[PDB]
């Protein structure tokens, strides 16, 4: 845990700007941009610091969804074709039959998740073998080898605070690929690749103001 | 911001928000059962 | 056939109700587009009382002397699926309100000034009051029992 | 060492008088004048403010009932 | 005791005390203790007879798919033709529990009151444990002790369970629920409650 107070060590959003003083800097990826102050009460911060990490990982999962296999497609062997189509796509079963499972299991996970953050280290998953003592939590880093078998998140590889920047800067810039994939197939009727390589060739015109 | 909480628990929002939302269910139930005049299930 | 009421899914004057109102509304179908949204819309309303007067003519409706239903409220479960049923189900979701309302006001009774609660409801605690509305035959009833429903001589102040 | 009439402190007295607002009511006495020429020495406040915006007023002792 | 969250901090009403506790009151019914010594009762008596009758649907079926048997379907029976009309049994089943349920009802008010059998004054009765009687209920001596009084609740709740089940999907379908079993082995995924609407 280090602090990121005003100063040098706390390079402004807003060049010539002084932040808001209720955001200290502590939560990695922060540079004091809340011009709305939503982040005014603790409480309300801690849990939008927990949505903006979930939000973070999960548009990583569905960026990386997006992409992959649509270049896989372009070039590599198998051709999968339209994610956005991906959607209606026929499979063994019917949508609503993957969406109740998936509803049933992901309601499991995400409250027992739900009733860790509520009440810290009374549900968590650490076994403890004799003499050996286990590691606490910071709730969105639960620690232990079972989502840190690389033990990454406790020191050695790189100081906490800067890895937890990189995943929520890269989180941000993932949750605006995503929304700008999803209005580019609102708007145009190809995938992410293929709007690149068209505005490659023809970078002067062939843009939004293309028509 | 609690502030904001504590207005938004103020009667008039609150009632509108819950008529608004039981009016909804109400013309959703009547889109799906359309003029459901008895109870033909038992 | 209570007092002769007989059922429409046999009586006459229902089916000419049912032929006049698909007749006028054919007649005004035909002033568009056979495609036009509007005019599609116009036969989906007319399908749509159609298997209205269908639905009508499944569930024992007796029917009245000029082609309209007509309510068998006299107790006889025979024609329950219009009063009995819905009766019972309206009194069921009414007792849930004034149970949850009651409580709701007997638990906030216990402030400094409820007046400021009564206006600006505890939200947190009116959520964890609400949905206690499943227990409102059952509490009520054991409150009867102990005789803490009402009171006998305190009437002003509290 | 004179015996002070009325009801100490804070004790909830029920009101037995008829013409007043607070009849059959639950309120609290907040002092009494040891005076004897006094004819109404007790006020007492409630929690519920009558038509005349008023919520006090005086009574004697006969028409409270030291209710605990 | 298995708190069934947890996270969750068990209320006041149900301290361990009660066999099957696991503080499962998210509507804080039975806070008051009388009436939570009434759902204690009422929850023993629904299932011990869900018990009953979860048995009596599934047992008949599979003896009967077998081969072995032939008895008709628990909602088949009712129209089936006996050595008895229906009204004739069913009174005789109203006055039996009249006096029965009654008596049930009269030992729940007064702990040890109406013990003997008022027709002879030995061979009467040991005094009990209320929701647990005594002898002549549990003849092979059975200890009345813990893991059985769990056991027993847990069964039941599923018992509940399973009989709700049963009927709704009579309900939904009308046909035998082990049948539903077959065709469910057959292809879970095409097979469940999905396709049926
Ligand atoms: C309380 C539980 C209970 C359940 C689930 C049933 C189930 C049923 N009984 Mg029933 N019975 C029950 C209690 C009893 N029955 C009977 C004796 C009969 C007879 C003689 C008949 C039924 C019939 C019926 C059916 C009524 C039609 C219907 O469901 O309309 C929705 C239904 C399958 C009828 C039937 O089997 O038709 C299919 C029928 O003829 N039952 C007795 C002894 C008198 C009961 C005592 O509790
Ligand atoms: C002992 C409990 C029990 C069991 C073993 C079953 C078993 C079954 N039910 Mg069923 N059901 C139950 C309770 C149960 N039900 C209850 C309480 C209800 C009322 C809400 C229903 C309502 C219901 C309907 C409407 C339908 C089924 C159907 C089915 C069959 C296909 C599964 C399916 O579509 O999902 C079952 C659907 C449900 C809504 C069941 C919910 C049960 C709740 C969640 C508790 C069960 C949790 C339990 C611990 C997990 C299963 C235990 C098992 C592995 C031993 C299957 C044989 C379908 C069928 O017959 O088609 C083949 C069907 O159409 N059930
Ligand atoms: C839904 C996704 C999401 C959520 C919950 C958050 C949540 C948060 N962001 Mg954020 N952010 C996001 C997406 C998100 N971000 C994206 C996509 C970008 C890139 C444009 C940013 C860029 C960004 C900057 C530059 C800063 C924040 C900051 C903050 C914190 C201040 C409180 C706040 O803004 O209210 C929560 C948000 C809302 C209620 C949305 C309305 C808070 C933890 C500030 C902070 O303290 O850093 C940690 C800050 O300086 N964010
Ligand atoms: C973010 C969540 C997310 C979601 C909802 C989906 C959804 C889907 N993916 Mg998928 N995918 C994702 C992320 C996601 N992807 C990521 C991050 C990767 C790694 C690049 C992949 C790699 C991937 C492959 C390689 C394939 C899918 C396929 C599919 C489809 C059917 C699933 C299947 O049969 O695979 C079952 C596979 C399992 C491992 C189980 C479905 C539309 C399949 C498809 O397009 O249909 C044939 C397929 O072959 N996905
Ligand atoms: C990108 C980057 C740079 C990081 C970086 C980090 N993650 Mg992380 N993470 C990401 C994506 C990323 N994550 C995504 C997409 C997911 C969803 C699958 C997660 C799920 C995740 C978990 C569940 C955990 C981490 C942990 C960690 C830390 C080791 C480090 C701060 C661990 C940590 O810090 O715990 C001590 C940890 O427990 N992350
Ligand atoms: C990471 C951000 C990002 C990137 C790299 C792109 C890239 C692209 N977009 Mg795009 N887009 C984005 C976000 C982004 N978009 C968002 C958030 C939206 C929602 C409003 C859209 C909506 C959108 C539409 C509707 C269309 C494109 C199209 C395109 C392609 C042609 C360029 C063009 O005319 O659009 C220019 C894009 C914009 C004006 C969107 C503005 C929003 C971004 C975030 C601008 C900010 C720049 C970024 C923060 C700085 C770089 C970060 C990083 C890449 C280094 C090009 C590949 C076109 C296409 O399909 O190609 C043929 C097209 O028709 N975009
Ligand atoms: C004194 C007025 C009165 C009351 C209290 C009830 C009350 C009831 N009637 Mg009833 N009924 C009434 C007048 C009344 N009805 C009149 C005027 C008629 C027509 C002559 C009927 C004909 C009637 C029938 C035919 C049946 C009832 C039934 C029932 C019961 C269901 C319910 C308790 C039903 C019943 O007995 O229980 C199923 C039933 O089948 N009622
Ligand atoms: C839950 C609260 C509640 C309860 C249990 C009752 C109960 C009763 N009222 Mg009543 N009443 C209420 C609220 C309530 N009232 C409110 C808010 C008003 C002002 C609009 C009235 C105005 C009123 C009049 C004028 C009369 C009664 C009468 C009666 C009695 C007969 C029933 C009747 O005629 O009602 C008829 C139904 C109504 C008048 C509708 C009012 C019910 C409201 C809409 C519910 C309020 C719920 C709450 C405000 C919403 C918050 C929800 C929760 C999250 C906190 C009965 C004791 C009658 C009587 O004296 O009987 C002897 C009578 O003449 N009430
Ligand atoms: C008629 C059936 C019935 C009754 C009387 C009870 C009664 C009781 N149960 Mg229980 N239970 C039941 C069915 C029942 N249960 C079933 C089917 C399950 C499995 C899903 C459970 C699972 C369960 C657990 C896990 C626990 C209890 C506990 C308790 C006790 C305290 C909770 C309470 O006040 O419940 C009172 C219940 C009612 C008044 C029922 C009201 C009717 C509701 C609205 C029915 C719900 C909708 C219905 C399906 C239609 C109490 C003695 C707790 C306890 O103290 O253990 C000792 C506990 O830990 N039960
Ligand atoms: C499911 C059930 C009750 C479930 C209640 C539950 C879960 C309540 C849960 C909660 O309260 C708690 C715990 C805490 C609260 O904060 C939350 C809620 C959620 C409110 C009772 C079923 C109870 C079901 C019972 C008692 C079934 C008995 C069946 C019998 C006797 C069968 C008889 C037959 O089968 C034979 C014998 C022969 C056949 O031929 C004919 C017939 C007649 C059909």
């Amino acid at each position: 845990t280090v602090c990121e107070p005003l100063g040098p060590d706390r390079p402004v959003w807003f060049p010539g700007t002084a932040p808001p003083p209720w955001l200290d800097g502590s939560l990695p990826g922060d540079f004091g941009f809340d011009p709305l102050g939503f982040g005014s009460e603790p409480e309300s911060l801690r849990w939008f610091a927990q949505a903006e990490l979930m939000h973070g990982r999960w548009a990583m999962l569905a960026v990386a969804g997006i992409l992959i296999p649509e270049i896989l497609q372009k070039w590599g062997f198998m051709e999968e074709f339209s994610w956005y189509t991906a959607g209606e796509r026929e499979y063994f079963a019917d949508p609503w039959t993957l969406f109740v499972t998936q509803m049933a299991l992901m309601g499991w996970v995400e409250g027992r998740r739900w009733m860790d953050y509520l009440n810290p280290g009374s549900v968590d998953i650490e076994p403890r073998f004799p003499n050996r003592k286990n590691p606490t939590p910071d709730v969105g880093y639960p620690g232990g080898l079972w989502f840190d078998w690389g033990n990454w998140g406790r020191g050695s590889p790189e100081p906490v605070m800067v890895l937890r920047t990189k995943e929520i800067k890269n989180g941000r810039l993932a949750m605006l690929a995503f929304v700008g994939f999803w209005f580019q197939v609102v708007y145009t009727g190809q995938g992410p690749l293929d709007n690149l390589f068209a505005h490659l060739a023809d970078p002067g015109h062939c843009n939004i103001f293309s028509a | 911001m609690r502030d904001i909480k504590t207005y938004l628990s103020v009667a008039p929002v609150l009632s509108t928000l819950w008529f608004g939302a039981l009016a909804g269910l109400l013309i959703e139930i009547n889109r799906l059962f359309p003029d459901a005049l008895s109870f033909p299930f038992f | 056939d209570i007092a002769g009421l007989t059922p429409c899914k046999e009586s006459k004057a229902f089916a000419k109700r049912e032929k006049q109102s698909v007749k006028k509304l054919n007649s005004s179908l035909k002033k568009y587009a056979p495609d036009s949204a509007p005019a599609l819309a116009i036969q989906a309303t007319i399908d749509k009382t159609k298997r209205r007067f269908e639905n009508y003519g499944k569930f024992g409706l007796l029917c009245g002397s000029d082609g309209l239903p007509h309510l068998i409220v006299s107790g006889d479960q025979r024609h329950w699926g219009e009063f009995i049923t819905p009766g019972v189900l309206f009194l069921y979701i009414a007792g849930w309100i004034g149970w949850v309302g009651r409580s709701y006001l007997i638990a906030v009774s216990g402030e400094k000034k409820p007046a400021m609660r009564e206006i600006i409801i505890d939200v947190e605690l009116a959520a964890r009051i609400i949905p206690r509305g499943f227990i409102w035959p059952v509490a009520a009833y054991r409150e009867l029992i102990n005789g803490d429903l009402v009171v006998d001589d305190a009437d002003i102040g509290y | 060492k004179p015996p002070p009439r009325g009801p100490k402190r804070g004790t909830k007295v029920k009101i037995l008088r008829r013409e007043s607002y607070w009849y059959n009511g639950t309120g609290s006495v907040v002092t009494v004048d040891q005076d004897p020429n006094t004819r109404y020495p007790v006020v007492v406040r409630f929690a519920k403010v009558n038509y005349a915006g008023v919520s006090t007023n005086n009574y004697a002792l006969d028409e409270i009932k030291e209710v605990a | 005791k298995g708190s069934w969250l947890p996270g969750l901090q068990s209320p006041a009403y149900l301290d361990g005390s009660l066999a099957g506790d696991n503080g499962f009151d998210p509507l804080a019914l039975a806070e008051d203790p009388e009436d939570l010594r009434w759902f204690v009762q009422a929850e023993l008596v629904n299932g011990r007879w869900a018990m009953l009758g979860v048995a009596g649907m599934l047992i008949p079926e599979v003896l009967t798919k077998a081969g072995l048997l032939n008895a008709p379907e628990w909602y088949d029976a009712g129209k089936e033709t006996y050595f008895a009309s229906s009204s004739t049994l069913f009174v005789i089943e109203f006055i039996l529990f009249h006096y029965v349920e009654i008596r049930r009802w009269q030992d729940i008010k007064n702990p040890g009151s109406v013990n003997q059998d008022p027709i002879f004054k030995s061979y009467s009765l040991p005094p009990h444990e209320c929701g647990y009687p005594g002898s002549v209920f549990n003849p092979l001596n059975f200890a009345p002790t813990l893991e059985n009084k769990e056991k027993e609740l847990a069964n039941g709740r599923l018992a509940m369970l399973a009989f709700l089940g049963f009927l709704v999907q009579h309900n939904v379908t009308g046909k035998g629920p082990f049948e539903n079993l077959q065709q469910h082995l057959a292809d879970p995924w095409h097979n469940t409650i999905i396709q049926t609407i």
